[PDB]
């Protein structure tokens, strides 16, 4: 059934699995025209598609083409999601394809369900984790390669960059869903957190600075005040 | 109009005949059921006084033979069988005529409510979703499964109506699946009307089956398939006029039979609010949608 905080430990075992994520798939500025009317403008979007043992990250590019001279985009936003992530299945040898999917918003069990019929033992459950994968787009260089991109595009990254050298994937994990929590809760005061001293820097082939074990926990307090500061801020308590 | 006997009536029963139904005492002198209206499907049905667990019953069409019921001491039921010696028939249904020991198919001669529930139905049909080939008749009973409950457990005792599944390869084409999903109309057209059913007929048959199994038996597969017959149609935006057409003057006089007090057990509150408000035929099934919300506007 759903994944939650009973069945956390599932999330690490040797299973393939793999979080969907669509909230970044159909986005729109919304603008006055000249008549004083509303209308939208779409940007490039992603999927985002996570190994949460390896940090394995297949980003698939949604480009603003795939709207063109469609209805209904935020329905339609779904099935596309549903339909690049059965490629992505398909595209994968047998031995790496997932055991199970687990898709961030209940919307998308119809659609990936219907997208996967012919694996019908590939497990697509929702989960009752609040994960803040939405936030994706404030790691600046998946921001940048969205952004960038002129046509549909899949790039692969590792998330958790070189951390399974030194932390398990349980703690891996964590690490993610706090920085991500935190960029999404208040973004300019996470990034000052994150790129304050120009001494630690990201490598090229990184996402996040090279921060040494004793400043990950550091930077993981200050996350944690920057929630709390913000929560006090929110609901004045 | 032909006529169904019963050796005898041993023990207290309700028995049903079509929408109609009467009680029997134990050992009451009731020797069956007269004036039955040729050119219709017939039901004759039990629930015993002692203990009302399985309704049970038999589908029959009197132009296909000589029935009759016979309590069976061993089996603890009424039981449907057929009389081959057509003279012998001819003998025991004039005494009991004669000696006044039948009730009569009460009928009223303005009333085509049983016309318009099996209008589609054929007892050919009735035999391949009920499969027990040696008899004319068709047992049906409370507790018998859907061979689509069995897949989800004895083959020979279970309604083989035809499986509707909308999360299937069947209902869902290679590269069409978001419009296979909102739109069934392939589904619905070519699929179950060009492809098994053959036409309107056939589907509309198993539909108004599957209703009166789950009305007269409490049927749950029954239920199940009704529900998913009528979903499938107001789920398909392109169905020709005179399907929508006949579907509402089917549906209406289903609603219209049902009793009041099983509205909560024999209606899908999320398949009626679907159907008459958010699916494309929600503007198609006018007589339905009035007799629903006079009725049981709880319900939605």
């Amino acid at each position: 059934g759903a994944m939650n905080s009973s069945n956390y430990a599932e999330l690490f075992n040797n299973d393939i699995k793999l979080f969907v994520d669509d909230t970044n798939v159909y986005r729109v500025t919304v603008h006055k025209t000249f008549e004083g009317n509303v209308a939208t403008k779409a940007i490039n979007g992603c999927i985002f598609t996570l190994n949460p043992k390896t940090g394995h990250l297949f980003l698939k590019i949604i480009h603003t083409s795939v709207w063109a001279g469609q209805k209904r985009l935020s329905q339609l936003a779904k099935w596309k999601t549903a339909e690049e992530v059965s490629a992505l299945v398909r595209s994968l040898p047998k031995e790496e394809q997932p055991k199970q999917i687990i898709v961030t918003r209940k919307a998308m069990l119809d659609p990936l369900e219907v997208h996967m019929l012919d694996f019908p033992n590939i497990a697509i459950r929702p989960t009752e984790l609040r994960l803040p994968f939405s936030a994706a787009m404030s790691i600046d260089k998946l921001s940048d390669v969205v952004m960038k991109a002129t046509e549909p595009q899949m790039v692969l990254f590792n998330i958790y960059d070189d951390w399974l050298d030194r932390i398990s994937s349980y703690t891996a994990f964590s690490r993610l869903t706090l920085l991500l929590r935190a960029l999404k809760t208040n973004e300019e005061s996470a990034k000052m957190i994150l790129l304050s001293d120009p001494t630690i820097t990201i490598k090229s082939y990184h996402l996040w600075p090279s921060f040494t074990d004793e400043q990950w926990i550091t930077i993981e307090s200050q996350m944690r005040d920057l929630i709390l500061t913000e929560y006090g801020r929110k609901y004045n308590v | 109009m032909n006529t169904v006997p019963f050796t005898s009536a041993p023990i207290e029963v309700t028995i049903g005949i079509d929408q109609y139904s009467f009680n029997v005492k134990e050992n009451q002198p009731f020797h069956g059921i007269k004036d039955i209206p040729i050119g219709h499907v017939h039901v004759i049905h039990f629930q015993h006084a002692d203990n009302s667990s399985m309704r049970y019953g038999y589908w029959f069409d009197c132009r296909m033979g000589n029935f009759y019921i016979q309590y069976d001491p061993k089996d603890g039921l009424y039981k449907m069988m057929e009389e081959r010696d057509g003279a012998k028939f001819e003998n025991i249904v004039h005494n009991f005529k004669e000696r006044q020991m039948m009730v009569s198919y009460p009928k009223i001669d303005e009333d085509d409510t049983w016309y318009n529930l099996t209008e589609f139905v054929q007892m050919d049909k009735i035999r391949k979703i009920v499969r027990k080939d040696e008899n004319q008749f068709s047992y049906v009973d409370s507790s018998m499964t859907t061979v689509q409950e069995n897949e989800l457990s004895d083959p020979a005792h279970s309604l083989n109506y035809t499986v509707i599944n909308f999360k299937s390869r069947e209902a869902i084409r290679p590269g069409h699946e978001m419009e296979d999903f909102l739109d069934k109309s392939y589904y619905l057209n070519t699929v179950m009307l060009q492809g098994i059913f053959k036409n309107s007929s056939n589907y509309f048959g198993e539909l108004q089956f599957a209703f009166l199994n789950a009305m007269f038996f409490g049927n749950y597969g029954s239920s199940l398939q009704w529900h998913a017959m009528i979903e499938l149609i107001c789920s398909s935006a392109t169905v020709p006029k005179h399907m929508l057409d006949k579907l509402d003057e089917i549906l209406y006089y289903q609603i219209k039979t049902l009793p009041e007090q099983y509205s909560d057990i024999l209606l899908n509150e999320r398949v009626w609010n679907i159907c008459l408000y958010s699916s494309f035929q929600k503007n198609s099934l006018h007589n339905t949608e009035k007799i629903m919300e006079n009725k049981y506007p709880e319900l939605l």
